[PDB]
RNA sequence: GCCACCGGCGGACGGCUCAGUAACACGUCGGUAACCUACCCUCGGGAGGGGGAUAACCCCGGGAAACUGGGGCUAAUCCCCCAUAGGCCUGGGGUACUGGAAGGUCCCCAGGCCGAAAGGGAGCCGUAAGGCUCCGCCCGAGGAUGGGCCGGCGGCCGAUUAGGUAGUUGGUGGGGUAACGGCCCACCAAGCCGAAGAUCGGUACGGGCCGUGAGAGCGGGAGCCCGGAGAUGGACACUGAGACACGGGUCCAGGCCCUACGGGGCGCAGCAGGCGCGAAACCUCCGCAAUGCGGGAAACCGCGACGGGGGGACCCCCAGU
């Protein structure tokens, strides 16, 4: 579809947003979480917004993302589905108690033509 | 001769198992009370009968009243039909019997 | 879900309506069932007022016993004649009168496993 | 000096209503040698070494809302490991203590399993070492406070309701529990209540007490105190010393509400206020000054508990025209 990244350098801690679409969001439409995708194949996006330093053979990977409505995507139910499920910690929850649960809708793993932001951080 | 704290005679024999005040690991502590024997037909269990009277207070009469137990009966002095038993007060040992008898008085007549 | 509460049914034989609702300090547990494997598993339990006990699962070592108060830690083979149960000493289920097989002769357990999480015997006389 | 966030303690008490319950639910006398217990009191002992993330804060956001994602940097009375003290089980052998009576306590051998802590914080004195005293942390023995469990006895109506029970009654060996127990399980038996009313129906929260009568008695147990039970009906678990939790979490059934139609929520038998039902029942008020509770080293802070008024031929006492 189209797609939100959110390039983040962790050699210096500041990140940067852009949109993709059209050729782009069709080579990462089925990657699951941690999968290392290479930046100059997929990237039309250049060696900017961050000051111009980087070498070329760096490579970025997957991390997370938000959904259509606006659900996270939980790192352990594999499968591009939608699922409700009872949490007591980890990504889409916050306790905000002491050994308490609760009963919240979480997205899977693999990237789906739903998902709208996409994280992303940057290893050399 | 042995007392358990009730200042009376032991019995004339040696038991077996681990129930019996006298010989074994059961401690008492209690009522301790005294009936007639009413059946003893399920294994080391007996029926103990005793009688006492209710006082009404409108018609200032009595009335003749009973209350039927179950007790523990171990093998050094096991107790027919027909006798005067002491029987005393200990924990649960089953769901319906929760005393134990430790002496026998008057057997036969 | 295992309710160790009171009865339900008089001795006379009537039926009782239970008159208010399950207390959490009357449940149960379930069967620590010990088998004899090649290493042994426990756990630790939480238990009312913040105790704990030690729960065996797998048992390995027998501690056998003698009669001049001598222990020698050796393994068990097999359980044969659990009186406790009548198909516990095939599948090798201890509980506490199994007749333990060491390597050394017979035992007899005289501990609660799921209770203390060991196994302890006494040398059985043929 | 102000503010939020990590961290500790509290929110299980207090307030409300009487639906269910003929029962060890309640009253009274006893038992636990068969049990748990944070805050608090006394005595006797310990605080020796290592390691680690992540909230706040900074850079990007997603979603209509409810809410929630990725990267960077940081600390503890936060979290984790090692050692030692200690806790638990079983075998053998001594006789030191309590008690009416030791499956308990104490001493000596042996085989195993589990396994602690924050020398942390604030004032002062001396150049500094370093003390002085204030609040603290962990283990053991005992109490106290709060409960779990178990007996003996005592209190309704019905025969146009006579037989009822099959884990039902008991024994042997075990599991489970904080703990005894058919409380559950595997085998062996045939017991157990009953015309002195069992079983099944009916109605009902129990007592201290209250109305009436010269008394014997007959009738009632809304309001105050003490016990029990419930949070729209039925099932079930997480954290904790304690709950299967009225203002904490799931699932079903039955109602209602917001929505950008993809998804989210709520349940006054707390205090005022509203609708419905009925012959039948009040202000959407002011305060933490008093009695007390939770927090804090303390001064203090919060409390529809409690305290002050507003409405009403509620019950008593003392007067006017
Ligand atoms: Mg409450
Ligand atoms: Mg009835
Ligand atoms: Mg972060
Ligand atoms: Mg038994
Ligand atoms: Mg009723
Ligand atoms: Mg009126
Ligand atoms: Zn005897």
């Amino acid at each position: 579809a189209t797609f939100k990244l959110v390039i983040s350098d962790p050699k210096t801690g500041i990140a940067k947003q852009i949109e993709i679409t059209g050729p782009e969001a069709e080579k990462l439409i089925g990657k699951r979480i941690g999968d290392q995708i290479p930046v100059k194949e997929l990237g039309i996006n250049l060696n900017e917004l961050f000051g111009k330093e980087f070498p070329e053979d760096v490579k970025m990977e997957i991390r997370g993302g938000t959904d259509k409505d606006g659900f996270p995507m939980r790192p352990d139910i594999h499968g591009p589905r939608r699922v409700r499920i009872l949490l007591s910690k980890g990504p889409g929850f916050r306790p905000k108690e002491k050994g308490e649960r609760r009963k919240k809708t979480v997205r899977g793993n693999t990237i789906s033509p739903e998902i709208v932001q996409v994280n992303v951080k940057l290893v050399y | 001769v042995r007392d358990i704290g009730l200042r009376i005679q032991p019995p004339a024999e040696k038991c077996d198992d681990p129930k019996c005040p006298w010989h074994g690991h059961l401690k008492i502590h209690g009522r301790v009370f005294e009936g007639i024997v009413v059946s003893d037909k399920p294994r080391k269990t007996v029926t103990v009968e005793r009688q006492y009277y209710h006082y009404l207070k409108k018609y200032e009469r009595y009335e003749l009243r009973r209350s039927r137990i179950h007790a523990h009966n171990p093998p050094c002095i096991n107790a027919k039909v027909g006798d005067r038993v002491l029987i005393a007060e200990t924990r649960p040992l089953s769901k319906t019997k929760h005393f134990v008898v430790v002496a026998v008085l008057e057997r036969a007549e | 879900a295992i309710w160790q509460g009171r009865s339900l049914r008089k001795p006379s034989g009537g039926r009782i309506v239970l008159a208010r609702k399950k207390r959490k300090r009357e449940l149960g547990r379930e069967p620590s069932n010990t088998r004899v494997a090649e290493q042994d598993k426990r756990k630790i339990i939480r238990t009312y007022g913040g105790n704990k006990k030690v729960r065996l699962t797998a048992a390995a070592y027998a501690n056998v016993f003698d009669k001049s108060g001598k222990g020698r830690k050796v393994r068990i083979i097999r359980v044969i004649e659990n009186p406790a149960n009548r198909q516990f000493a095939r599948r090798n289920i201890i509980t506490k009168g199994a007749i333990i097989e060491t390597e050394i002769g017979k035992a007899k357990v005289t501990s609660r496993p799921g209770q203390d999480g060991v196994v302890n015997a006494i040398l059985l006389e043929e």
